[PDB]
């Protein structure tokens, strides 16, 4: 918009003519002085675009789409005007004049390039402003005075004006925009907890309390907690990588403050107190149990701990069953589960492992050894499970017409049908053998049951799907027997590869060819061009 | 994603396990020696979170349409 070049030049000037004399942001009057500066340069810049400033729609607070121009010069939303003026208030709201006839005077050459332009600037201007407090602020180690704290978080509010009340701003220093729901950022939260923990509590309480007072009075805080408590694990995350410091010693700093957690859990507890030391305390506590939780990884996947780790999951262990928050526990075996799967757990759930106490009391009381694996292929969805649970009744019995009963009752033909029929097939027929107790069902008479259903069958009757059946009714398939050693990867990777073979034989489609090809004949890839491979 | 997890959560062989209830999607108020419920105790709260790594923000970055808007922290 080469509009306002003169006008920004002239700032320009003014700016440096007023920074000669304070050249530290960190303090109040430089920052004063440059949101002063940019509100009074949005201000001329308004008046010089769009005759004198044109102001948002006095009712949403916001800027008006297809704006309507009234006889005194408003600026008007069309949906606010059409649903506020056709009753009984023909008037200006803002400086209370009567319309005449009708809000059908609208402009379509100027007040919409005008409000564009004064989007972009005010885009400009607001980005910037938060990059300046992002950095003018935070050049370095030392913290900022009080003052501009004070004003930087107090920016944020709209607090009451004639007429909802007390939104939140996006670090605008402006007035002309607004956000009609209460919505918190985390910004200047992660801006000030970079600096150290315990010379930016008294900002973030007041903060929080502000909030508690005019945004959250009785709301979902849990979202604003958990939004909180990640803001400082982060924060304590990068100023203990960032610095310069080894592990050891902070392995024996949290392992001092697990013993010397003091519980005080009846103080922040009944309803509405929130202290920020509590949340420093269970994020710390959170990042305990993270590192608790890689040791007992690690222990799972190598030796011992070098006998200083196995203190600090010792110390862990300790806490907690010392204390009876067992929801850090949960938090514990949720991390522990997400970094590496259930399988970890159930075979940390057996009955003797030296790792029992992560787990509560309940959940190994009633908890038997018949806990199986989960078939992964529910991605389907009401019509898989439908035929694998026939397929499961008909293991049971001998009778094998449920299956094909369920088969013909539901939609997805022919190649999806049969994709759910061998997995069903190979998934009963892995639960049985996996399963010690129930080892080779089907060969107890039942697999007469499974080939007179293929022989009348002919939703299946494929040469193709004929050898992979008998291949893999009997376990004579070359997938079973991948021999692997680490015991946890090895029913995925099986699973893998049956999958990825059922998929490929039902899979009729002409870029599923080439697959087939690879993964059924070899001896025709012989010297190929494989993909995936660098080239020069 | 939390479709396929919340049908396999309700599988009826491996939920009877009240190990998958505290690991996959089941909130842990079953469990008989817990505290009361309490606003920063909440279930949403004592959940597991993401580790944020650069192979995320090439995921980002290549889901977003970097390949204009921001090319150079792409290469
Ligand atoms: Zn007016
Ligand atoms: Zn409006």
């Amino acid at each position: 918009i080469p509009e306002l070049s003169p006008l920004v030049t002239t700032y320009v000037s003014l700016l440096d003519k007023c920074l000669e004399e304070d050249s530290n942001l960190k303090t109040c009057r430089p920052f004063v002085a440059v949101m002063t500066t940019l509100c009074d340069c949005k201000d001329k810049a308004s008046k010089k675009f769009s005759r004198f400033g044109i102001q948002p729609c006095f009712i949403c607070h916001g800027d008006a789409q297809d704006p309507v121009c009234l006889p005194c010069d408003h600026v008007y939303c069309l949906r606010c005007i059409q649903t506020w003026l056709i009753p009984g208030q023909m008037m200006c709201p803002y400086c209370l004049t009567d319309l005449p006839d009708k809000f059908s005077p609208t402009v379509s050459q100027d007040h919409r390039k005008a409000i564009e332009k004064h989007a972009q600037f005010r885009h400009m201007c607001n980005s910037f402003f938060v990059d300046l407090v992002s950095t003018m602020c935070f050049k370095d180690n030392t913290p900022p005075e009080k003052s501009v704290i004070d004003t930087l978080l107090s920016l944020l509010f709209v607090q009451k004006e004639l007429l909802h009340r007390e939104h939140t701003k996006s670090l605008s220093p402006f007035d002309d925009v607004v956000d009609q729901t209460p919505v918190i950022r985390s910004v200047l939260l992660k801006l000030l907890l970079k600096y150290s923990f315990h010379e930016v509590k008294d900002y973030i309480q007041n903060y929080l309390t502000q909030l508690e007072k005019k945004a959250f009075l009785t709301e979902d805080k849990t979202e604003l907690y958990l939004l909180f408590i990640s803001c400082l694990e982060d924060s304590v995350h990068q100023k203990t990588s960032a610095g310069c410091r080894n592990l050891e010693q902070v392995l024996r700093e949290e392992g001092h403050f697990l013993r010397t957690y003091s519980p005080g859990l009846q103080g922040q507890e009944p309803v509405r107190i929130a202290s920020v030391e509590y949340l420093q305390e269970v994020a710390r506590v959170r990042l305990c149990l993270d590192l608790a939780a890689d040791f007992l990884s690690e222990l799972q996947e190598g030796s011992e701990l070098a006998e200083d780790k196995r203190r600090f999951l010792k110390h862990v262990e300790e806490f907690c069953t010392r204390v009876n928050n067992d929801w850090h526990r949960v938090y514990l075996v949720r991390k522990l589960s997400s970094q590496r799967g259930m399988e970890f757990v159930q075979s940390f759930s057996k009955q003797g492992h030296p790792c029992q106490w992560v787990f509560p009391r309940k959940v190994i009381a009633q908890q038997k050894d018949h806990v199986s694996l989960m078939d992964r292929y529910l991605v389907h969805g009401n019509e898989y499970k439908a035929v694998r649970d026939a397929t499961a009744k008909a293991v049971l019995e001998c009778k094998t017409l449920d299956i094909g009963n369920a088969l013909m009752a539901c939609r997805s033909p022919k190649p999806q049908q049969t994709a759910y029929l061998l997995l069903a097939l190979y998934t009963e027929v892995a639960a049985l053998y996996r399963s010690p107790n129930g080892s080779l069902h089907p060969e107890a008479k039942q697999l007469e049951a499974v080939n007179k259903f293929i022989k009348e069958s002919k939703i299946l009757s494929d040469p193709n799907i004929r050898c992979f059946a008998r291949s893999l009714v009997d376990n004579t398939l070359p997938l079973l027997k991948i021999r692997s050693a680490n015991s946890i990867l090895k029913g995925t990777v099986t699973e893998m590869a049956v999958h990825v073979a059922t998929i490929l034989l039902c899979g009729h489609n002409q870029i599923l060819k080439p697959l087939r090809n690879l993964a059924f004949y070899p001896v025709n890839m012989a010297n190929a061009f494989l993909p995936t491979m660098p080239e020069d | 994603l939390p479709a396929i997890n919340a049908l396999i959560s309700q599988d009826e062989r491996i939920s009877s396990n009240p190990v998958t209830k505290i690991i996959y999607g089941d909130p842990a108020t079953f469990l008989p020696h817990l505290p009361q419920k309490s606003i920063i105790h909440c279930s949403k709260i004592w959940s597991c979170r993401r580790k944020i790594t650069v192979e995320y923000l090439q995921h980002i970055v290549e889901q977003k349409n970097g390949k204009e808007t921001v090319p150079v922290l792409w290469h």
